[PDB]
RNA sequence: GGAUUAAAACUAGAGUAGCGAAACGGAUUCGAUACCCGUGUAGUUCUAGUAGUAAACUAUGAAUACAAUUAUUUAUAUAUAUAUAUAUAAAUAAUAAAUGAAAAUGAAAGUAUUCCACCUGAAGAGUACGUUAGCAAUAAUGAAACUCAAAACAAUAGACGG
C-alpha cells in the first residue's frame, strides 16, 4: 500500500496507543 | 603449530644494545624447548626507530631492537609465551602469528618468504651448495 | 526481434485480395514470386565439423575408448562431470576458424619487424586466377613478402621434403633473404647507373623528410614563443 | 556405506558437541550440530530399510537406540535441560 | 630568449625512430594524455605474484601503498587485483597493530 | 527400436573394472604416502638447524646476536633459486647415484631395495 | 573450400596485432603492418577491409587493429610513415654491421659447437629466462619439467655407470658436465622453443651487403654526407655525444674537436636549423634498435 | 513443532566518557507543549535473563528441468612461437523471445513440474471478546453488527512546486 493509505493505519494505531495510555493512567489512580 | 613471534625489546643501555634481546630470546626459547616445543629460527632485525613514541609500564620509548623467532609449540604453550611477553617490562610490543603447515612441513619466516625463500632447506642449501 | 511473417507471405496475402475481388488486377511480381518461393524456415542449424581444421563437433569419447592410463597414471572408469553436461550449444556456435599458417605469419613478422613497413594492398584482384607453383618462391602476379615465405613453407611440408615445420620455415627464410638481397642491389645500382648518365632528381627521400620537419618545426616555434610569454605574464601574478 | 557414514558423522558430532559445551552462545555452530545430528538420523533410517541386520549392529556399536533414530529430534532447549548438555 | 621550458620540448631518445609529427605540440599533448604508470608492474612487488601478507613485517615495502599520512590507497590507484588489494590492506593493518608502521 | 536400451556388464567386464578401480585407489594412496616420506626426508636434512636443547639455544643466540653477524634491517633492496633448482635437477637425473648433500627418497629407496649395493658391487666388479 | 580460400586471403596474411595504435613509449621498429590502397579504390573508400574507411581520410596508408568492434567502427590510424624511415635508411647507403663480428644471419653458415660449450648456460635459460613469467605458470616449469627429467633417471643411471664409472666413484665435478650434455643431447630431439621469436639480424631494415663502393660522376664517394638536425644544445647528460635527427633516426653525433658556435647562439631552438652530418657506422642492438653514429661535418 | 532473530522495552548486578526520550531553562513565534541552543535523567555499554516484534523489503517462499545474445569480472583447466590464446562454470550489466494492467521482469515476474504459506470490495479492524504466553510493556490467535457503491493499481495529458 502507498504512503497515503499507510497513513490511515498510522492514525488508527496512534489512537489505540493513546487510548491504552489513558486507560493505564486511570488504573494507577483507581488502584 | 608453527608460530612467528615478532618482539620489540627495549634498548635501555646504548652501550649494550643487543643485551635485553639476547636475554629475552633465551627466556622465550627455554619456555619453548622445555614444553615439548622446537625453535626453528631466530632472525635479528636490528635497532629501528619506532613509528611513534610508545609507552609501556609507565615508560616511554623511541627505539627498539626488532627480532623474529620462528618456533613450533602447542596452542597452550603459545598462549603462555604471549602472556609472559605481554607482562615483561622489556617487551614493548609482541605479536605471534600462526604459520600454516597444511601443505608443507618446512616454512621459512615471512621475512624470508617475502624474498622468495619459502623453506629453510632453500636457505640452508644456498649456504652449502653455493657457500 | 520476432521472426516476421508478413514479409515472406506477400504472395499469399495478395492472393486473398485477388480471390475476394478487393484487388482487380494481378500485380506484375505475382507470377514471378509464385514460381520462385521464398525461404521461410528461419531455423538454427547444427554443425558437426570445423571447416578449417576438420575437427569433429559433437563427438564424446566414451570411457571404453580410453582403456589406457592417463598422464597422471590413473585409469578412467567413469564419466567425468564435463562428459555429463549437454553440449548442444557447441553444435550451434559459429566455429572459430584456425590455420597453422597464422602461427607462422606472426612468427615471421616478429623476427622481421621492418617487413611490416612495406605497404600491403588488401584489395583483391581475382582470387580464382591465382595459378601459383610453390616449388619456387617468386610468382608472377604477387609481390615478394612474408606470405611468399609462408606458402613456400607449406609446400615443403606438403611435399614431405622436410618433416619439422621449423626446418621447412628456415629453408624458406634463406630463399627469401637471397631474393631480398638481389632486389636491394638492383635498386641501388639502378640509381647509381642513372646518375652516371645524367639523370636529375628534384627531391630525394631524405630531402622530403627535412622539408616536412621544417613545416612542423615552424609552427612549433610560434607556439613555444606564445606559451613562453603567457607563462611569464601568468607567473608574474 | 551408511554404517561408515554414520560412524564418520559420529566422530564429528562428538567433536562438535564438545565445542558447543564450551561455547554455549555459539548459535551458528549449534545450528550446524543440529543439522549434522539430523543427517545421521536420516542415513541410519535408510539403513534400517535397506539392511536391518546391519542397522541394529551399527546403532548398538555407536551407542544409540532405535528410538534415538526414529523419533523426531530438534535438539531444542528442553533437550539441553533434560540431558544436562551444558551441566551447570 | 634562448631557453624553453622542458614541458614545451620533446627529447627524442637515442636509437628510436621518429616522424615529423614528433616535433609538433600535438606530440607533447598526446604524451601527457597517455602518460600512465604502466612501468609499475615490473617495479611493483604486489603485481608480481608475491603474497602481500608476507610483507607485514617489512614496513618499507608497505609504505609504498599508503599516502603521506598512512591512508591505504584505493584499488583504483594501486591497480592491484581484488585479492592482492584485500591481502595488502590486511598486511598494512596488521603491521600497524604490531607497532612497525 | 528393437535394440535393447541397456546391456548389463558381463561378469568379466566387472572384474576388469574392479581391477582398474582398485589400482586407481591404491596408486593414489601410494603416491601420497611417498610424498609424505619425501617431506619427512627434507625435514630431516634441516633438523640440524632446529633447537631442542639448551646447549643448541645458547649457541644459536650467540651466533645471531653477535656483532659479526648480519641482521635483517630492511633498509635497502639488497641484490644477489638457481641453487635450489640445480639440486632438484641433479636429484631427478642421478637419483640414488647423486652427489647432492640434500638428496631425495631415491637414495633411501635404492638402499632398502638392494640397488645402491648391487650397483656398487657391479661397478667394482667392472673395475676388476 | 571456402575455409581454404579464407586462410590464403589477403586479410589472413596480416598477422593478428592488438598493440596500441597510440603508443607514447620508445619506438625502435615498426609495430603495425602498413595497408595501402590505390588512388582509384581510395576514391571509393575501398581498402579491402570489412567496412568503408571514412571519406575524410585522404592518405593512402593506414594501420589497423580490428576489422570491426563493438563501437561499430574500425580501429585504425591513417598513417604509413615507417616506410619512409626504411627508404631514407636505404638512401644513406650505410650497411648495418655487427659490432660483435657475428656471422651474417641471412647466410646459411656451417656453424660448430664453439659457443655450445655453454650448455649449462642456455639449457637452464629455458627455466631461467623467465623474467616476465607468471608466478604459477613459471612454477609449472618446476613440476612439469621435474617429471620429464625424472623419467630419464634410468637412462642416466646406466649410461653414467657404463661410460664414466670412475667419476661416479671419485668426483662429481665431471658428473655435472655429463648431466648437462645428457639432457641437451636428449632435448635437441625434443622441441622446446623450437621457433625463436628473436629478431633475426636487421629485422628487414636493410638487406645490403657491406663492401660495395658508390660510384659518382665526381668520383667514388668516400664519405656519406646527409642533412640532419641537432636536438639538444647540451650533450646528452653522462654521455660525451650529442643527439641528431637524421633520416627518421636519432643518432649520436661526435664533433671533430669543438662544438659550432651556432649552438650557444640558437640555444633550445637549435633543432630549427639543418646541419650536414657524416654517418660513420650503423649497428643493430638486440632490442631491435639501430645504433647510428654520425659526425657533424661543419663548413671549413 | 523447533531454533535463531535489528531497534526500542523490561528483570538483576556493574559501568557511565560522548550522545540523548523526558524534565527544567534560553530563544523563535500572532502563539511554539516544536524545529534551533543550554543543563542534561532513563536509555545507549558490559554480564546473566525475559520478550519474539520491524518498510524483519528484492514489498518477489523453496526445489527441479529447460530456452536466444552481448559485455564485463572471477574461478578451474588447457595449451604454447610466453605471455597471451582456447575451453567450461559463477556473478553482474544491457537485451532477443516470452510474459504482463502496464511500469517492467529477463534466466525470472519466461516455458513447465512438485510442495508449502497466503488472499477473496471498502470501512469497521489487526479492533472487541475469549484464550495462550510473558515480571511487565505486550505477542500470538482473531470476529460480527451497523453503513456505503464504493475502494485500489499502472500509465496518459495537464496544472502546480518556498
Ligand atoms: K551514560
Ligand atoms: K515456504
Ligand atoms: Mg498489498
Ligand atoms: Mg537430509
Ligand atoms: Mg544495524
Ligand atoms: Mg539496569
Ligand atoms: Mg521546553
Ligand atoms: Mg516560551
Ligand atoms: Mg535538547
Ligand atoms: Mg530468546
Ligand atoms: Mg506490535
Ligand atoms: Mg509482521
Ligand atoms: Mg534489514
Ligand atoms: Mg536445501
Ligand atoms: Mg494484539
Ligand atoms: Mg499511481
Amino acid at each position: 500500500d502507498s504512503v497515503m493509505r499507510k497513513r490511515k493505519k498510522k492514525m488508527k494505531k496512534h489512537k489505540l496507543r493513546k487510548r491504552r495510555k489513558r486507560e493505564k493512567a486511570e488504573r494507577r489512580k483507581l488502584s | 603449530m608453527l608460530y612467528e613471534l615478532i618482539g620489540l625489546v627495549r634498548i635501555t643501555n646504548s652501550n649494550a644494545p643487543k643485551l635485553e634481546a639476547k636475554e629475552l630470546s633465551s627466556t622465550i626459547g627455554k619456555l619453548i624447548i622445555q614444553n615439548r616445543g622446537v625453535v626453528r629460527d631466530i632472525v635479528p632485525m636490528g635497532i629501528r626507530y619506532l613509528p611513534k613514541i610508545m609507552k609501556k609500564d609507565q615508560e616511554k620509548h623511541f627505539r627498539a631492537y626488532h627480532f623474529l623467532m620462528l618456533f613450533d609449540s602447542s596452542a597452550a604453550v603459545q598462549s603462555e609465551i604471549l602472556r609472559t611477553l605481554k607482562k615483561d617490562p622489556r617487551v614493548i610490543r609482541s605479536s605471534i602469528v600462526k604459520v600454516d603447515l597444511d601443505k608443507q612441513l618446512d616454512r621459512a619466516s615471512s621475512l624470508h618468504r617475502s624474498l622468495g625463500k619459502k623453506s629453510i632447506l632453500e636457505l640452508v642449501n644456498e649456504d652449502y651448495q653455493s657457500i | 526481434m520476432k521472426i516476421q511473417t508478413n514479409a515472406v507471405n506477400v504472395l499469399q496475402r495478395t492472393s486473398a485480395y485477388l480471390k475476394s475481388g478487393l484487388l482487380k488486377e494481378t500485380p506484375a511480381w505475382y507470377n514471378v514470386v509464385a514460381s520462385i518461393p521464398p525461404s521461410t524456415k528461419f531455423t538454427r542449424e547444427p554443425r558437426f565439423k570445423n571447416p578449417s581444421n576438420g575437427h569433429i563437433i559433437g563427438k564424446l569419447v566414451d570411457v571404453t575408448e580410453q582403456p589406457h592410463a592417463n598422464n597422471k597414471g590413473l585409469y578412467k572408469t567413469r564419466p567425468n562431470s564435463s562428459d555429463k553436461r549437454v553440449g548442444v550449444k557447441r553444435l550451434y556456435r559459429p566455429p572459430k576458424l584456425t590455420y597453422v599458417e597464422d602461427r607462422l605469419r606472426s612468427l615471421f613478422y616478429k623476427q622481421h619487424p621492418w617487413e611490416l613497413s612495406r605497404p600491403k594492398i588488401l584489395v583483391e584482384n581475382e582470387i580464382g586466377d591465382e595459378n601459383y607453383d610453390w616449388s619456387h618462391m617468386l610468382q608472377i602476379g604477387r609481390p615478394l613478402d612474408g606470405e611468399s615465405v609462408i606458402q613456400r613453407t607449406m609446400y615443403l611440408i606438403k611435399t614431405k621434403q622436410y618433416g619439422d615445420m621449423v626446418e621447412a620455415y628456415d629453408h624458406a627464410r634463406y630463399e627469401f633473404y637471397a631474393l631480398r638481397m638481389q632486389e636491394e642491389t638492383e635498386q641501388q645500382v639502378a640509381l647509381e647507373e642513372a646518375e652516371m648518365f645524367g639523370s636529375l632528381f628534384g627531391v630525394s627521400a631524405i630531402e622530403h623528410g627535412i622539408q616536412k620537419e621544417q613545416e612542423v618545426l615552424d609552427v612549433w616555434e610560434k607556439k613555444v614563443v606564445e606559451e613562453t610569454e603567457l607563462m611569464a605574464a601568468r607567473t608574474s601574478n | 556405506s551408511s554404517e561408515v557414514q554414520a560412524a564418520c558423522m559420529t566422530v564429528r558430532i562428538q567433536n562438535m558437541a564438545n565445542h558447543i559445551k564450551e561455547h554455549r552462545k555459539d548459535f551458528a555452530n549449534t545450528r550446524n550440530l543440529r543439522i549434522l545430528v539430523q543427517q545421521r538420523q536420516a542415513i541410519l533410517r535408510y539403513l534400517k530399510r535397506d539392511n536391518p541386520e546391519k542397522y541394529y549392529w551399527t546403532i548398538q556399536k555407536l551407542g544409540l537406540n532405535d528410538a534415538a533414530i526414529t523419533d523426531e529430534f530438534n535438539m531444542d532447549r528442553r533437550y539441553m535441560q533434560d540431558y544436562e548438555f551444558f551441566g551447570d | 630568449t634562448k631557453k624553453i621550458d622542458q614541458s614545451l620540448s620533446k627529447k627524442l631518445p637515442k636509437g628510436t625512430i621518429y616522424d615529423p609529427f614528433d616535433f609538433s605540440m600535438g606530440r607533447i599533448h598526446l604524451d601527457r594524455k597517455y602518460q600512465a604508470n604502466k612501468n609499475s608492474n615490473r617495479n611493483d612487488i604486489m603485481k608480481s605474484g608475491a603474497n602481500p601478507l608476507e610483507f607485514y613485517a617489512r614496513p618499507r615495502i608497505l609504505s609504498r601503498y599508503v599516502t603521506s599520512t598512512g591512508r591505504i590507497q584505493h584499488r583504483d590507484i594501486t591497480g592491484l587485483s581484488a585479492k592482492n588489494q584485500r591481502r595488502l590492506s590486511k598486511a598494512i593493518r596488521r603491521c600497524q597493530a604490531i607497532g612497525l608502521m | 527400436m528393437s535394440q535393447p536400451l541397456l546391456r548389463n556388464r558381463s561378469p568379466e567386464e566387472s572384474e576388469l573394472l574392479k581391477l582398474k578401480r582398485n589400482y586407481n585407489r591404491s596408486l593414489l594412496n601410494f603416491q601420497a604416502h611417498k610424498k609424505k616420506l619425501n617431506e619427512l626426508l627434507n625435514l630431516y636434512h634441516v633438523a640440524n638447524e632446529f633447537i631442542v636443547t639448551e646447549s643448541q639455544l645458547l649457541k644459536k643466540i650467540d651466533k645471531v646476536f653477535n656483532d659479526e653477524t648480519e641482521e635483517f634491517t630492511d633498509a635497502y633492496d639488497v641484490t644477489s633459486g638457481n641453487t635450489t633448482l640445480q639440486t632438484q635437477i641433479n636429484n631427478a637425473i642421478m637419483g640414488s647415484l647423486s652427489n647432492e648433500k640434500f638428496f631425495d627418497i631415491s637414495l633411501v629407496d635404492s638402499y632398502l631395495n638392494k640397488d645402491l649395493k648391487n650397483i656398487s658391487n657391479k661397478i667394482d666388479s667392472k673395475l676388476n | 573450400t571456402l575455409a581454404e580460400l579464407l586462410g590464403r586471403s589477403r586479410i589472413a596474411q596480416v598477422a593478428n596485432n592488438h598493440k596500441p595504435l597510440t603508443y607514447t613509449g620508445k619506438k625502435f621498429h615498426p609495430t603495425h603492418q602498413i595497408i595501402e590502397t590505390k588512388p582509384s579504390t581510395l576514391y571509393r573508400q575501398e581498402w579491402g577491409l570489412k567496412s568503408a574507411i571514412p571519406s575524410k581520410i585522404k592518405s593512402r596508408y593506414l594501420v589497423y587493429n580490428d576489422l570491426d568492434t563493438l563501437e561499430r567502427i574500425t580501429t585504425f590510424e591513417p598513417r604509413g610513415g615507417t616506410q619512409w624511415n626504411r627508404l631514407r635508411f636505404q638512401e644513406m647507403g650505410v650497411p648495418i654491421v655487427s659490432n660483435i663480428g657475428r656471422q651474417n644471419p641471412f647466410f646459411k653458415y656451417i656453424s660448430r659447437p664453439e659457443d655450445e660449450s655453454h650448455a649449462k648456460l642456455s639449457l637452464f635459460k629455458e627455466m631461467k629466462g623467465d623474467t616476465d613469467i607468471s608466478p604459477a605458470a613459471m612454477k609449472k616449469r618446476l613440476k612439469k619439467i621435474t617429471a620429464l627429467i625424472r623419467s630419464f633417471q634410468d637412462e642416466f643411471k646406466e649410461w653414467l655407470v657404463e661410460n664414466h664409472p670412475d667419476e661416479l666413484k671419485l668426483n662429481s665435478n665431471k658428473l655435472e658436465d655429463y648431466v648437462v650434455k645428457f639432457l641437451n643431447k636428449k632435448l635437441e630431439t625434443k622441441t622446446n622453443k623450437k621457433f625463436n621469436t628473436e629478431i633475426i639480424g636487421t629485422g628487414g631494415l636493410s638487406y645490403s651487403l657491406p663492401g660495395k663502393l658508390k660510384n659518382s660522376p665526381n668520383g667514388v664517394i668516400q664519405r656519406t654526407v646527409v642533412p640532419g638536425r641537432i636536438l639538444n644544445v647540451v650533450k646528452e647528460n653522462n654521455d660525451n655525444k650529442w643527439l641528431a635527427a637524421i633520416g627518421g633516426f636519432v643518432a649520436d653525433v661526435v664533433f671533430f674537436q669543438s662544438p659550432p658556435s651556432s649552438f650557444n647562439s640558437m640555444g633550445d631552438f637549435i633543432r630549427m636549423k639543418t646541419f650536414l652530418f657524416e654517418i660513420l657506422e650503423a649497428s643493430m642492438e638486440k632490442n631491435g634498435s639501430v645504433s647510428m653514429h654520425a659526425r657533424l661535418l661543419e663548413p671549413q
